[PDB]
């Protein structure tokens, strides 16, 4: 969409090449973002707890 | 921790409900600014406090 | 890790085609191969735990510069997942695939004087398990066919009865033999039994469990490739097909 | 004629050359950070009368939820940290930790393995040599505060040369009685109790009068680059714990009374710049060892 | 033969036998926790320009509001903490504070009285005895770093026997000049600067050549089980303050430069394992005493 | 009669007379508070993936936003703190910093600036003078632990007088062999290893028998009023760092191994109570200097 | 025991202690940046037909519009830069330019005053002393490359001591014929043409064959923290320009061939750390002076 190309042309293209193509065009959203892990506890009550 | 997030969310809702009860603590001028995007007055004040 | 997860001969031979020789080299200093050492295993004992270092391990070790060391580092990579430290190998060799090193004459390595008994002792064969020994015999067979010393392969097999029974049956030049093979050569994989995070005593066992637990994490990671759910997203070259063939063969 | 030297400066054994890369330093930094949480969580668990904070912190450190009967020791992270500590101390150490384990453990926390963010002051007195005339006796005792007792039996006043090395930054000298000291080929000043010296200035000459012995007390200050998480109190405790547990009993190694003496001795050797970098990583690893073993006690008396 | 021994190891006086039960141990842990909050609240009061945080902390510690005209002693908790410290030091102390006061003060906070969940290293050098032949003079100076000075006026070399006890874990032994040291019934090795020794494996013999004196420095480390909240920096400060304040002025007792000397001397008695637990509880009390007195000077 | 004295007690150079008013004391305390935030925010930023906590802390300290190209020196506060430290050490040092800058820097935080609400225990052993008979040789080595080696070559026993000053609270004497020590005009007690003395009691006489050199180890404790934020570990580190950076290089001054050694020498000199008032402020300034320079090394 | 020393290391004169603040250092950096714009614009205006790019650059530099009839001298900036250069070289300079003028000039461009964000390498070889024995003549010439010619007339081989000032990093020695070189109390190695040396190691001993002269060529590298805009080519040219223009004419002042010798000589003085900081600021000012004077020949 952002660059004038079709799926057949961008086939056999690595992730790094695609990132370079989009960055040159001016598109910065080319990376994945990891999620933070929230530390959870369940109160024991009758059960041992988790 | 899940306990901290739950505690923060519940306390924040109690403050917002009490603040907006009877005569609101915040004047209508600030509500107009915080509702420019489209969110309601209660929601706009809630995000600013966070 | 990726090499140790290959179950079939087709998958292992395909992986050796893609992987360059540099992955067999370690670039890390390591320590001396054969040495009696005292190690710390605090989960079981307070006293230090005696053990002997060996070439077949998940850690770098010092290796001889000659062609013998290069062959040994390749085998140690296949059976243990980590190679050896051979300094200053030319860039031409490092960019070649592992299969090309073992089965091609274009490389300048001379292997005609290789002795299989000496190599099997250096890469300790009394310590390997059945799957590790099968992988080693694959490497020996590829070297024999490239060199023409197929008789030396047979004499070596006849001197060791258990190795002859478990020796993989394939022709290094015919792909039809590779497809027909039913051997299982997966050191690491999804465990049917319960696998815990406890440590192990021996260096080989503790290192192997690190690879085993790492593969499980790699199995559930986003890098793992799920065929049943994303087969249309795969490139045509890497998609699983019945007519897939190695170069030549 | 006679030559006297400090005991702790003699024959520094070689240090390890493994686990000194960027990924390995991240593993050490992650271990220290997670060990600190282990101690803090245990204190919080005692206050709140619930084992949840400790179970939650131990799960991050050891990647397992402990069972009641099985003794808690730290799991793979404790095993890797203990063996890597041995590899740093000497070349002869096995160095049997795979790279896959190091990479996985370094990914637990988002921290940087920077060992040059800050500095620390190490107060060990380096006396490379003290050269004395034939009829004079010189004895050097102590490392943190070196007491040099010199007695002149000779007929006339003697000159004793002090060589403090070139690594130390400031050396302060005090004597039982006022004494004379000056640089090589320079006028002798009046007798004073205290001298402040730069060790790079050159060999120093002290005049020993005939009569009662003169005892010179020495104190030095050396600045070495260390990570911002470095804590000298925790490092010393970890050094003693590692020595007592038997992690440093390798063949052909030298045993030092403190991490202060260890790091200074390796500094005062050939290729000492490279040795200090490895010793700094060992220091943070020892800091992680002390925090982790205090929260998870195994030995009983 | 002449015998030389460390000064701090001579005649360890009996320690008190009171306030060592579970209820009393919970009281000491509560005192340390509340004392720490007292120090923290005063810092917060200085930062925020308000006395509200300090009033809350002092109200919980002393069960009364602070007053400008009255003095801040610390309340009944301060009196109880001082009294238990006196009883811990010697068995001749009065031990007057009743149990109903101990239980009522342990209920302020919920902390376990466990005193064995961690450990600490005490760097005191136990030199039980240094047997020396005639004509050889041996002097032991120091506790944290013990310097042993020996010289022989005889014709031949002498053998000096070293005993470091059976409690210390490791002893690192450094000499001014290289010297030979070996265990009983073992060959003597080549002279070397440093030695690492386990005190358990029998007495050691050092060969003393004729000539200049040989000065040997000793460093030892011993691991003793202590609570998690133990802090050697705070405990040592509290030890000096209590000694300065006369809490340890009881007849027929010994005095020590620092707390580590006290705990090692009591460890090396005829039955020293009895006193270690009482000494450890005393250390945590001194840590609480130091924090409370710094917040509330008198 | 021969006189032996401690090496660190002679000729205490005069201390500075500037920056001792209420506004300057606030600035030093404010510097300590903001330096503490810098270290903690440094560790918080390193632990997480965002440097926002460090930027917030550095902006308050240096009045400017950090930049990648520029070296993080510390801003105007760092320059002011260094110059004030030099002024305290010696009266010959200039007072570069104007008062208007100090008042501006002191307004960043709300702190009391009181430097005498808490106390600290100092371990330097003051031996003012040891008077010995003609045939007796006496040597004093060390400050934190004073070893007094005494030898008499006479026919009979000798009486050696000890004077520990009037400032130390308690002094503990330990000997290699048991010895006799008593105050003036008092009977000699039986030989004992350990003696606990109040220095204000008076000069102490020790009996020295012929032969068998006797060495006495001395440990002392002194109480000095300091702010609650005082931390001896951080002050000692700042003293060595400032000395290595040349902050104390100036004509006609005395140099000391530790801040412990520095503050005791000034206390024992004439006009000492007003001297230690300035030294305490210097200690808090050095504690801030140590923390700021560790976060921002140059 | 004759002594031979380098010419430029003798008697380093004091430098000015003025214009070393943050605002002053900002002015020097601003001058260099605006001088670069001036010379670059003059090149651009010469290339094109129009003279507007030079007009705009001169308007910023001299705060006045250029005029065809009136002479162009640089305005206020030229006078301040010339005056500030005089003050840096010697402490005896009047230092007449006001601080208000300095601050106003520095406001023209937003540039950091940092002088330690980079480094530069200087080649002046320091030979502080070449202790020569009797019947041994030593001659040392040159500053960038040192030629040391030594003769031993007698039959016995002679040992000569080389001291390299312990400030330089690495020194390479090249000899006409192979020679033996080693440290004090180290074994003599085989004769070699070239040696790589670290001056920090200590004095070096060179043996002399008696038959023929041996001459040693010495080159040294020393790194000094300099601003990121430093240019040694422009600094050296400006140093010569200032010397010819009489900018360094002050009584009781030593003169040097190049800026390399100037900065190295002062780095070997007793106050080397403080003097080098001022000398570096002079170098950047010299760079601005050369660039401005070549654009404006007046």
């Amino acid at each position: 969409f952002l660059t004038n190309t079709t799926y057949d042309i961008v086939n056999n293209d690595t992730i790094d090449v695609l990132k370079m193509k989009l960055r040159n065009q001016g598109w910065p959203f080319v990376e994945r973002y990891n999620a933070v892990e929230i530390d959870m506890s369940v109160e024991p009550l009758r059960s041992p707890g988790q | 921790t899940s306990g901290s997030i739950i505690n923060h969310a519940n306390n924040l809702n109690k403050v917002i409900n009490h603040v907006f009860a009877d005569k609101p603590l915040i004047s209508e001028t600030m509500l107009k600014i915080l509702t420019i995007d489209g969110t309601t007055g209660k929601d706009g004040y809630r995000n600013w406090l966070d | 890790m990726d090499v140790l997860s290959k179950g079939s001969l087709k998958e292992l031979l395909a992986h050796l085609e893609k992987t360059p020789l540099e992955e067999a080299i370690s670039y890390r200093i390591g320590t001396v191969p054969y040495q009696n050492v005292l190690i710390s295993r605090n989960e079981y004992y307070n006293q230090l735990y005696p053990d002997t270092t060996s070439l077949i391990d998940g850690v770098s070790r010092e290796g001889q510069r000659n062609v013998n060391g290069l062959i040994m580092s390749i085998i140690s990579y296949v059976v243990s997942g980590s190679g050896h430290y051979i300094p200053n190998i030319g860039f031409m060799l490092l960019r070649r695939s592992i299969l090309d090193i073992l089965t091609k004459h274009d490389t300048g390595l001379v292997t005609n004087n290789l002795n299989y008994g000496i190599i099997a002792r250096n890469l300790t064969v009394s310590k390997m398990n059945c799957e590790q020994r099968k992988r080693m015999l694959i490497c020996f067979k590829l070297l024999a066919y490239k060199d023409g010393n197929q008789n030396d392969y047979e004499i070596y097999l006849n001197q060791n009865i258990p190795l002859k029974q478990i020796a993989p049956n394939f022709i290094p030049g015919d792909m039809r033999t590779v497809i027909h093979n039913q051997d299982q050569l997966a050191i690491v994989g999804i465990p049917a039994y319960r696998l815990t995070q406890s440590t192990e005593l021996s260096i080989r066992d503790d290192n192997a469990k690190s690879y085993k637990l790492g593969y499980v994490d790699w199995y559930n990671s986003n890098s793992f490739l799920r065929e049943r759910s994303e087969f249309n997203l795969i490139r045509l070259k890497d998609r699983d097909t019945k007519y897939g063939k190695l170069n030549g063969w | 004629a006679n030559r006297a030297t400090s005991a702790f400066l003699d024959n520094p054994h070689p240090v390890g050359v493994n686990y000194v890369d960027e990924g390995s330093r991240q593993f050490v930094a992650v271990a220290e950070l997670l060990a600190s949480k282990l101690i803090d969580s245990s204190r919080e668990s005692d206050e709140s009368n619930s084992d949840v904070p400790f179970v939650q912190a131990y799960s991050k450190f050891a990647d397992d939820n402990p069972r009641h009967l099985r003794v808690k020791t730290g799991g793979k992270m404790a095993n890797a940290l203990t063996n890597v500590i041995r590899s740093y101390y000497s070349i002869n150490a096995p160095a049997i930790v795979p790279q896959v384990e190091i990479d996985r453990l370094a990914s637990k926390a988002t921290v940087s393995g920077d060992m040059y963010n800050s500095y620390a002051i190490f107060n060990s007195v380096p006396i490379v040599e003290v050269l004395s005339p034939a009829r004079t006796t010189v004895s050097i005792v102590g490392s943190d505060r070196a007491d040099v007792t010199m007695l002149n039996t000779g007929a006339g006043a003697a000159n004793i040369t002090f060589n403090f090395g070139q690594i130390a930054e400031t050396v302060i000298l005090k004597g039982s009685v006022p004494f004379q000291l000056a640089r090589l080929n320079q006028p002798m000043p009046a007798a004073r109790f205290t001298y402040k010296l730069r060790p790079l200035d050159g060999p120093f000459i002290v005049v020993l009068p005939v009569g009662n012995p003169l005892v010179i007390s020495a104190t030095a200050a050396t600045r070495i680059q260390v990570p911002l998480a470095f804590n000298k109190a925790l490092v010393e405790s970890g050094f003693q714990t590692a020595m007592n547990d038997g992690l440093f009993d390798i063949q052909n190694v030298n045993y030092y009374s403190s991490f202060d003496e260890f790091i200074i001795s390796q500094y005062h050797a050939q290729d000492g710049i490279n040795r200090v970098s490895t010793c700094v990583i060992l220091g943070l690893a020892l800091q992680a060892y002390d925090q982790m073993r205090r929260a998870l006690p195994v030995r009983r008396v």
